[PDB]
């Protein structure tokens, strides 16, 4: 089973900033990676599935790239309503593991 | 619409067996999987396992030793049972629908705190 190694664990960015967090599965998970945005308190929300696809409703300010083993997730201009942790989890096979999570934080 | 919903003992006494219901309703219990992820506070999300519309299930090797997932065809609900629970299990439990390699719909989990 593919272990997932996402990073960085915690990034500080001011709004408007571009942001890119990456997950690198240990073993090609064949694009079968999904990204989740979780805001302190609520349950995770699906922004992107299958590396490239935005779950319906998700705005076009988030995107994800990669193939085989190394994938990426990106917020193009950090808006305050985006300050949250994001986790990826492949589905290529069970067990459906998750990234360590990236803590997006407004640079104080 | 489409929804799930953890319910259950908010507090469990260590050495015991914690259990939660996940009441779905808006999709079918057989052509859909119900995934179970938990996340001890401050620590990130972790995949417990998943039960299929047929009752078969895939565990996460740390918890295989004590987790157990059932389904009540007759009540739109799925059960998750952890055992000999200890303070290392206090966390927020989530049940979610896996639909096409994605967990599109999540409950807003219920916190469970184990302690004497």
């Amino acid at each position: 089973d593919i272990q997932m190694t996402q990073s960085p664990s915690s990034l500080s960015a001011s709004v408007g900033d571009r942001v890119t967090i990456t997950c690198r599965a240990s073993g090609n998970i064949h694009n079968y990676l999904a990204w989740y945005q979780q805001k302190p308190g609520k349950a995770p929300k699906l922004l992107i599935y299958y590396t490239t696809t935005l779950a319906d409703g998700v705005p076009s300010r988030f995107s994800g790239s990669g193939s085989g083993t190394d994938y990426t997730f990106t917020i193009s201009s950090l808006q305050p309503e985006d300050i949250a942790t994001y986790y990826c989890q492949h589905f290529w096979s069970t067990p459906r593991t998750f990234g360590q999570g990236t803590k997006v934080e407004i640079k104080r | 619409q489409v929804q799930l919903q953890e319910s259950g003992p908010g507090l469990v006494r260590p050495s015991q067996t914690l259990s939660l219901t996940c009441t779905v309703s808006g999709f079918s219990l057989t052509g859909y999987g119900v995934n179970w992820v938990r996340q001890p506070p401050g620590r990130g999300l972790e995949w417990i396992g998943m039960i299929w519309g047929d009752g078969n299930t895939d565990y996460n090797s740390a918890l295989k030793s004590r987790v157990t997932m059932l389904k009540d065809t007759s009540k739109n609900q799925f059960s998750l049972r952890l055992s000999s629970v200890t303070a290392a299990d206090t966390a927020v439990y989530y049940c979610a629908r896996e639909r096409d390699y994605r967990l599109d719909y999540w409950g807003q989990g219920s916190l469970v705190t184990v302690s004497s």
